[PDB]
RNA sequence: GUUUAUUAAAAACACAGCACUGUGCAAACACGAAAGUGGACGUAUACGGUGUGACGCCUGCCCGGUGCCGGAAGGUUAAU
RNA sequence: GCUUGAGUCUCGUAGAGGGGGGUAGAAUUCCAGGUGUAGCGGUGAAAUGCGUAGAGAUCUGGAGGAAUACCGGUGGCGAAGGCGGCCCCCUGGACGAAGACUGACGCUCAGGUGCGAAAGCGUGGGGAGCAAACAGGAUUAGAUACCCUGGUAGUCCACGCCGUAAACGAUGUCGACUUGGAGGUUGUGCCCUUGAGGCGUGGCUUCCGGAGCUAACGCGUUAAGUCGACCGCCUGGGGAGUA
């Protein structure tokens, strides 16, 4: 639910929050648990590589299940809890044999409700089977780049693929981009659009919102010096030059897809 | 009595291009018109009498 | 509309004898009866104004009526509104 | 009680899987308290318009009496099995037969 | 639509195709815009229709 | 809130918000002769770059120049 | 106290009444491919525009949006605005048959509350056609117009706001009385019932017309005729539905 802050002080009328109800308050469970050893962007050699990633919150992380290998045993959801390493939450899953893992969590799964996984199962939001037995035009949740990989498409929060044609060995998905790619039709996909769709309408507010984040501030090129820059210089605010990244790219325009190896399943660009 | 099944007679409401017949042509009362004409687009979505000849 | 039993049911129950049903607590109970229903009804949806029309329609009788009881017999009307829990 | 009419079609390939489908239908709609006043089947028989290019289709008509939930059901076995193409549900009749 | 004449067609006159509406449908559709017109297009000569 | 440690604390920087643009994942991009690492144990409701800078009402005309994007015609054109 | 006003109960009928979900055919546009080749398109006549980098026309496959061609009507439903493919779920109102029940429980309504076309505004989607603004080509003495070629917002969806229309029958609601004729739509009763027939009784609706009324036009049992209850509004034109 989104609620809007009242503009009590200077930092709080602008602040729109999502409220979740139905998510757990008390502790994650402590057998899917593992360090999470922010970074700070420094890469191996402690140089700075992304800049504007700094700082946060402890955020500690979560061992999700993407491959979804578990052929005829149900699982049921005990609760939805918040997880900080993602814009979606994720859903507790008891199968029947008594282990628990942690999944993505569809828009419709409420609580307490079965879930099938892997070969012959319902079409219903939530189970997991290869696409080679799925109706075309339906929405998955995420969609394996090969076999037995594990889920990358679609990861998001409200975020789909729906399938266009199945035709052949291969099956042709139109992706949130807007664009049409062919996958093998082997490949897994949970049924239904992963949940919390309200994300975008959150404000955060105030600075420390986007600093307790992990994201530092973000310096113009325009007021630096041209030592640092190619932009910066001049007294009195000149630009009089061709927009560029820091190290000389032009930005707005010029495509840098560079991969000769994928484009066989590229069947239509982004537009 | 005017199920959407009886093909055999609900040809003669029907012109050769699939057109329904006015009850200003045919004599037929106004209730039994519009049954007959709601019948008749029935029959044609389940594929007993054809949208067009064409 | 309501079902045929449930008028039935509730005839039988708030009127004196069989063929009762011009008594105003049954007119109550079944105008109460058919709110209550409604209630779910427009709990969905809520965008059905046509039907609010008639529900609203329902609500101004059961007022009225409610009003003509209570300027005969206050006794009967206290019962009656204790029984289907109303008049706040 | 509020009685149904399904009418469905089915691939004309799988013509000798008809049966099943009937006596599997027929049992889940008698299961809590279907009855059925008329069963019956047109079999093979020319389309009026081409549906994805498609002819003879079997024409399955059925006469049942059952609640909404069983015949809910019913009806998304329908839309999720790949054999059917169409599927038609109408009102009571009051139980006419034949008619063909 | 379609024409199906008998053997002697002499010049295939067209003599059914004429008999049919020809044009009916055709001249019926061609129009455009049928919003804000026909609210006014109603009748009235029906009535001066008379002895 | 930040800034010229030691003559400038500001109308300068940042900011939440807005827009454009690139990126289908072995992603773009960055460090690195390479291996490899960050981006990210993230997956377009995500990430990077650029400009503007709460909020309210708005953001007009010009593609001649420069840049960018697209184009089985034709002219010119390296190595061989 | 009573039952004739008002209302409840039983059995049925017709209807684009309203909300949600699903699905089908035609057509326009666009994308890929096949044959094919000099025009296409548009006007009063032209031009812009598209096409030899292969258009238009034609055939196959695919994507997506929107509206439901006749049926369809001096038809229907809704308090009004308004509501047309087909199917399912939820749901409001109206009318007919008698029978039973309550017993004036009614009419109107300042303030108040709710609904309320189109355009318009906010957030998030979608965007095939159409099309404010805008661009170009025409016409013209001039044309930031009528015409032509494109085309953004918008038109579509969900949730909010706006509360205005020649929102008109230019006619407030309720009740009673007052000659007729010809139709439509929807119930119902008696009968030689032979028939797509005779004789009656209700609801809604169109036209013509008598007395009466009216300045006249015209209204005329659905009154603008004869009366009763309440409410709203008017007092020369402009200034002004403005400060
Ligand atoms: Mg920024
Ligand atoms: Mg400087
Ligand atoms: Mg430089
Ligand atoms: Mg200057
Ligand atoms: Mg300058
Ligand atoms: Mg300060
Ligand atoms: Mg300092
Ligand atoms: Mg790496
Ligand atoms: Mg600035
Ligand atoms: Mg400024
Ligand atoms: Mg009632
Ligand atoms: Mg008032
Ligand atoms: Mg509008
Ligand atoms: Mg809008
Ligand atoms: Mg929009
Ligand atoms: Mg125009
Ligand atoms: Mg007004
Ligand atoms: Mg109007
Ligand atoms: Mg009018
Ligand atoms: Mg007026
Ligand atoms: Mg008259
Ligand atoms: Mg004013």
């Amino acid at each position: 639910a989104v609620v809007k802050c009242k503009p009590t002080s200077p930092g709080r009328r602008h602040v729109v929050k999502v409220v979740n109800p139905e998510l757990h308050k008390g502790k994650p469970f402590a057998p899917l648990l593992e360090k999470n050893s922010k970074s700070g962007g420094r890469n191996n050699n402690g140089r700075i590589t992304t800049r504007h990633i700094g700082g946060g919150h402890k955020q500690a992380y979560r061992i999700v299940d993407f491959k979804r290998n578990k052929d005829g045993i149900p699982a049921v959801v005990e609760r939805l809890e918040y997880d900080p390493n993602r814009s979606a939450n994720i859903a507790l899953v008891l199968y029947k044999d008594g282990e628990r893992r942690y999944i993505l969590a569809p828009k419709g799964l409420k609580a307490g409700d079965q879930i099938q996984s892997g070969v012959d199962a319902a079409i219903k939001p939530g189970n997991t089977l290869p696409m080679r037995n799925i109706p075309v035009g339906s929405t998955v949740h995420n969609v394996e780049m090969k076999p037995g990989k594990g889920g990358q498409l679609a990861r998001s929060a409200g975020t789909y693929v729906q399938i266009v044609a199945r035709d052949g060995a291969y099956v042709t998905l139109r992706l949130r981009s807007g664009e049409m790619r062919k996958v093998e039709a082997d490949c897994r996909a949970t049924l239904g659009e992963v949940g919390n769709a309200e994300h975008m309408l959150r404000v955060l507010g105030k600075a420390g919102a986007a600093r307790w984040r992990g994201v530092r501030p973000t310096v113009r090129g325009t007021a630096m010096n041209p030592v640092d820059h190619p932009h910066g210089g001049g007294e009195g605010r000149n630009f009089g030059k061709h927009p560029v990244t820091p190290w000389g790219v032009q930005t707005k325009g010029k495509k840098t897809r560079s991969n000769k190896r994928t484009d066989k399943f590229i069947v239509r660009r982004r537009s | 009595e005017i199920d959407y099944k009886d093909i055999a007679t609900l040809k003669n409401y029907i012109t050769e291009s699939g057109k329904i017949v006015p009850s200003r042509i045919t004599g037929t009362r106004a209730k039994y018109q519009r049954q007959l004409a709601r019948a008749i687009k029935r029959a044609r979505y389940l594929s007993l009498l054809p949208y067009t000849d064409r | 509309s309501l079902s045929t039993e449930a008028t039935a049911k509730i005839v039988s129950e708030f009127g004196r004898d069989a063929n009762d049903t011009g008594s105003t607590e049954v007119q109550v109970a079944l105008l109460t009866a058919q709110i209550n229903h409604l209630q779910g009804h427009f709990a969905e949806h809520k965008k059905d104004h046509h039907s609010r029309r008639g529900l609203l329609r329902m609500v101004s009788q059961r007022r009225k009526l409610l009003d003509y009881l209570k300027r005969k017999d206050v006794a009967r009307y206290t019962q009656l509104i204790e029984r289907l829990g109303l008049r706040r | 009680m509020r009685h149904y009419e399904i009418v469905f079609m089915v691939h004309p390939d799988q013509s000798e899987q008809v049966p099943g489908m009937i006596e599997r239908y027929t049992a889940a709609i008698t299961g809590a308290e279907g009855k059925i006043h008329r069963l019956e089947d047109w079999g093979r028989r020319q389309l009026a318009y081409p549906i994805n290019k498609l002819h003879k289709a079997h024409y399955v008509l059925m006469n049942v009496e059952a609640p909404q939930e069983v015949i809910d059901e019913l009806e998304t076995t329908f839309r999720f099995n790949d054999a059917v193409i169409r599927s038609m549900v109408m009102r009571t009749k009051h139980a006419v037969t034949e008619a063909s | 639509i379609k024409v199906r004449e008998n053997e002697p067609f002499d010049v295939a006159l067209r003599r059914f195709k004429r008999s049919c509406e020809k044009a009916g449908v055709l001249a019926e559709v061609r129009r455009r815009e049928f919003y804000e017109k026909p609210t006014t297009e109603r009748k009235r000569a029906k009535a001066s229709a008379v002895k």
